[PDB]
């Protein structure tokens, strides 16, 4: 990457500025006078001894053991942005009661619940507690800043008309950036703040720059460093053995967050958010555990959208394709290798000269009758729709979009034509309801045409990314809707995007058929929209170890559907490198496979026969398990919990998880530690739980956590172990994609715990449509094990679907010699099943049940 | 009266009235086993005429067009892979003799 085109915090004025205070006294003070306790909120008043200006403090409790509070100014003179589209609802409030007053402080009960908000006057401290324990103390090191709105005079350089390279940012109001600190006791790990290429659990930045939270186009990134990359959440989760909190930066503006920890007497880790405008929106989400956190911040920003079952299968991306030709050969490439291929993916050629919303009279000559054929074989299209629109005479889209204002608009009035692409291309004011709308009608099978319901749209460069643009992305002065500056309305931008092309393909069909969409950039609550992957990543060695930490912390801010590109973007893969990204991206909640125009064709049927089948297997691997991706998807939709979890998710009380980004949790069932070394002979798993057995998926051999063992592995090899006590779906004939599979025999794979018990969700639904949610025709079936019994009941009774797949097969593995297996049902006679029991590896397999998986039953292993 | 997905070549080693063997050898099954949608043979011989094996086939005879072995995970999966469409039977899709 070229460090010298995005500015560290030095170059950035006002991250230079609030970092340049240092921990002392707070000059803001509480005035205990100014405080009114209203029926929601309570509102007080800090001043700043030497500026005199005060400033108005917000603190309201919610119903979820959460505390959101806003600290803006008392007299504004400009208003302030205030973020809106990120909360799926306005909080619930839980009231606030004076539980104590004094003469310095305040203590405030939220409801009735053991927590406590104690206020301090002399300096502004807030300190939330939990009956006597404290949790996180805001402004305790005394690092609150609030810079006011300046009287206009254009001191110190960069608070004003400032040039970063060869671009000028004049800003029209002077220094207007916001910060706040937040000291966390006993908390050592935090995680979160997502699209940094580095460790899952954030490292201090004491003697470096802070972590950037700026939607950028970063070209060929490197790893390891806090620099911002496409995407930005502001969430920082925070992990301690009893107690887990987190805080919620509400702010679509540049952030940079520093990371502080004392030395010594009580472990603390201080957290400073600086951002560049807007008010202070923090929302603090105090547990207390994990599953806790994460179900409260679900309930802000929103759950992650459950995807149709095609998108959980494998994706096919060349760096476009020269004709229908090449989208035909590939996709009789894929049905004549028989691999298992859902989706073809085409890049910015397939436009008309990078004109979307069209296709080329020659290089595509027949658009809709090319998605006949991806449609007979039952395969789906992904184009390319990106924000900027080219300029000509001939564009529908430029000459409706100029002339129903809806661009972005420069310092002086006119439209943002910055040159990307696509020409001369106009960026599109995506903060605009009114040009979202407009973006969401054009996606119509009328609007796009050679338009076909299993052609699908991804957004990519919705940062913006601007080319000749400050750094990669827009000027800070253009002006969007609403008289906001870009400065402002940055992060929230990428998320515009991807909720009008969300909304564009969701009412295509009417709202029936459920929308795929990926997109680049993203901000808190676009786990709503579609799918995020970890933007253009290289294809090395570091770039696929850093596939796994990239994906978990992104999927702890509620963007659970998270993947890398397979066989990277740049620098060509060796075939090994290319097989064991084919085995991780399996393992991966986002499975597609991109190139360039640099690197050859990496399809996989162009490889050596021995790296063939076992990319082939890894496919195999990864259709077979989509019932229960599709089971898990469904959890990260009702609860948000996320698909891929750390293994300190799972385990808060193992301080040896903590620093773990080597291995994934799908779910509670699957621990996946994929390989990612230059041929490695062997993987170090840690396999945790005091009591816990973890099968082999593949040998089936138990071992007992907690422990670190070592697995050999060969270039066939995907490490992955379910965990004694559940139970695994599975379709066990791979077809050539995910639309025949969806009405296939299923199978049960059962592990069990050393009490001889397991338990396992399964949910059906027509994997295409919004009827599980309007009609209720979904189905969420609970598997247990218990005694010597297999049970099949309903975990949601109001989920009624008719579906021909039945249980073909069971397999219950740390099971002994049954003798007798009887199936019982709704009073039909008890048809007693075949079974083979293996008793090397100690798996019962009990051969066709045929039973429904609508229907209740009972398996006995008499 | 051969069972589904087996060729005239492969017509004699499926016997009615004798329970029916792997074709290759690793045990023998009861013929109601025979293309009863379970992989109960390791060679995937039991199902020729079934998706239910990983490893099996199901022989396309084609009038005017050359006899196939399409693999057993493309019958009944609603794409007519073979030119006289009887490897979809049960999926709803139906296919035209298009042997010309
Ligand atoms: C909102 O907050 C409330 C209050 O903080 C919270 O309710 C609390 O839930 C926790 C977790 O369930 C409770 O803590 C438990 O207390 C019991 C009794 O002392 C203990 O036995 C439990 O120990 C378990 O955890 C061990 C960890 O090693 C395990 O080995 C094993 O499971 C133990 O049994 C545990 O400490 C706490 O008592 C309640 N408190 C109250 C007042 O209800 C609630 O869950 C939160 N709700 C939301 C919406 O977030
Ligand atoms: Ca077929």
């Amino acid at each position: 990457v070229d460090r010298s085109n995005f500015k560290t915090c030095e170059e950035s004025s006002f991250c230079k500025r609030q970092r340049s205070i240092r921990p002392g006294l707070s000059p803001y003070r509480a005035l205990l006078d100014s405080l009114q306790l209203g029926p929601d909120s309570l509102t007080v008043h800090l001043i700043h001894e030497v500026t005199k200006v005060l400033l108005v403090l917000e603190l309201q409790g919610l119903q979820k053991n959460m505390t959101r509070f806003r600290i803006d100014e008392l007299e504004p003179r400009r208003p302030r942005y205030r973020v809106p589209d990120v909360l799926v609802a306005d909080p619930p409030i839980a009231r606030l009661s004076v539980s104590g007053r004094d003469e310095n402080s305040v203590e405030l009960t939220m409801a009735e619940g053991p927590y406590k908000i104690i206020l301090t006057a002399r300096p502004f401290r807030l300190d939330l507690l939990e009956d006597r324990s404290l949790l996180l103390s805001v402004n305790a090191r005394g690092l609150l800043e609030f810079e006011h709105q300046r009287a206009p005079r254009v001191d110190e350089p960069g608070a004003w008309e400032e040039t970063f390279k060869t671009h000028s940012d004049s800003k029209p109001y002077g220094p207007m950036s916001v910060g706040l600190d937040f000291s966390l006791p006993g908390m050592e790990h935090v995680y979160g703040i997502p699209e940094h290429a580095d460790n899952l659990r954030l490292k201090v930045t004491e003697g470096g720059e802070p972590y950037r939270l700026y939607n950028l186009d970063v070209f060929q990134y490197e790893l390891y460093n806090p620099m911002a990359l496409y995407g930005s959440v502001p969430v920082l989760l925070a992990h301690n053995p009893h107690r887990d909190l987190g805080i919620f930066w509400l702010n679509a503006a540049e952030t940079w967050v520093d990371i502080s920890s004392n030395t010594g007497e009580t472990p603390q880790t201080d957290v400073r958010w600086m951002s560049e405008t807007g008010i202070i929106d923090v929302f603090l989400l105090l547990g207390p555990s994990i599953s806790d956190v994460f179900r409260q911040y679900a309930s802000l920003t929103g759950t992650q959208a459950l995807p149709p079952l095609f998108s959980l299968g494998y994706h096919q991306s060349r760096w476009n394709y020269r004709d229908e030709a090449d989208v035909l050969e590939v996709d009789q490439g894929f049905d004549d290798h028989n691999l298992p291929c859902d989706v073809i993916w085409l890049d910015i050629e397939h436009a008309d000269g990078k004109r979307y919303f069209t296709w080329d009279p020659s290089r595509f000559p027949q658009p809709r009758t090319m998605l006949e054929r991806l449609a007979s074989k039952r395969r789906k299209l992904v184009a390319i729709v990106d924000p900027h629109i080219k300029v000509d005479s001939g564009y529908r889209v430029h000459e409706e979009l100029r002339n129903l204002g809806l661009y972005v608009k420069t310092r002086d009035g006119s439209d943002y034509e910055g040159w990307c692409w696509p020409g001369s291309a106009g960026y599109p004011d995506f903060t605009n309801p009114t040009m979202r709308a407009w973006w969401a009608n054009m996606f119509s099978y009328d609007n796009y045409e050679g338009s076909a319901p299993n052609l699908f749209v991804w957004n990519d460069m919705n940062e913006p990314s601007v080319f000749n643009g400050p750094e990669v992305t827009m000027l800070k002065d253009a002006q969007h809707y609403g008289g906001w500056e870009h400065r402002d309305v940055h992060n929230i931008y990428g998320l515009y995007v991807h909720m009008a092309t969300a909304d564009g393909l969701r009412q295509r069909s009417g709202g029936m058929e459920r929308p795929f969409v990926l997109a680049r950039a993203f901000f808190a609550g676009s786990q709503r929209f579609g799918a995020v992957w970890t933007g253009d990543n290289t294809a090395e060695w570091d770039h696929l170890k850093i596939s796994i930490p990239m994906c978990l912390s992104l999927g702890l801010v509620g963007l659970s559907f998270c993947g890398a590109d397979v066989g990277g973007f740049f620098k060509n893969p060796e075939p090994e490198l290319l097989v064991r990204w084919y085995q991780m991206g399996a393992y991966q909640p986002f499975f597609r496979a991109h190139a360039h125009l640099d690197t050859g064709r990496r399809e996989p049927w162009l490889l050596p026969s021995q790296h063939n089948d076992i990319i082939r297997d890894a496919l195999g691997q990864r259709y077979s398990l989509l019932p229960f991706w599709y089971t898990l998807l469904y959890q990260a939709h009702r609860e948000g919990i996320p698909v891929m979890r750390p293994l300190w998710v799972q385990y808060p009380q193992d301080v040896t998880t903590f620093n773990i980004d080597d291995q994934y949790l799908l779910g509670d069932a699957l621990l996946v530690h994929p390989v990612s070394d230059s041929g490695a002979h062997g993987v170090q798993v840690y396999l945790p739980g005091q009591g816990e057995v973890w099968y082999d998926i593949q040998s089936y051999q138990k071992h007992h956590g907690p422990q670190t063992l070592y697995l050999p592995v060969t270039l066939s090899s995907i490490p992955v172990f379910q965990r004694g006590g559940t139970i695994v779906p599975r379709w066990m004939r791979v077809r050539r994609s995910s639309e025949c599979m969806k009405d296939d025999p299923i199978t049960l794979f059962v592990a069990l715990s050393p009490q001889g018990t397991a338990q396992g969700e399964l949910f059906l639904d027509d994997g295409h449509t919004f009827n599980y949610q309007t009609r209720q025709e979904f189905l969420l079936r609970r598997f247990s094990f218990s005694g010597n019994t297999l049970v099949s009941s309903s975990a949601d009774p109001e989920g009624h679907f008719e579906t021909p797949i039945w249980i073909e097969r069971v397999v219950i593995i740390g099971a002994g010699k049954p003798a007798a297996v009887v199936l019982q049902t709704k009073g039909s006679p008890e048809s007693r099943l075949s079974f083979q029991h293996d008793p090397e590896t100690s798996v019962l397999v009990l051969r066709k049940p045929g039973i429904n998986v609508a229907s209740d039953w009972s398996i006995h292993l008499r | 009266k051969r069972p589904r997905g087996v060729s005239l070549t492969n017509h004699h080693f499926y016997d009615e009235s004798k329970p029916f063997t792997c074709l290759d050898g690793s045990a023998t099954i009861p013929f109601d086993q025979v293309n009863d949608d379970y992989c109960d043979c390791k060679d995937g011989s039991d199902e020729p005429g079934t998706a239910a094996c990983p490893n099996g086939s199901f022989h396309c005879t084609n009038t005017g067009y050359k006899p196939l072995y399409i693999p057993s995970n493309r019958v009944n999966d609603g794409v007519c892979d073979c030119c006289d469409g009887t490897d979809e039977y049960n999926s709803g899709v139906i296919c035209e003799n298009t042997c010309k």
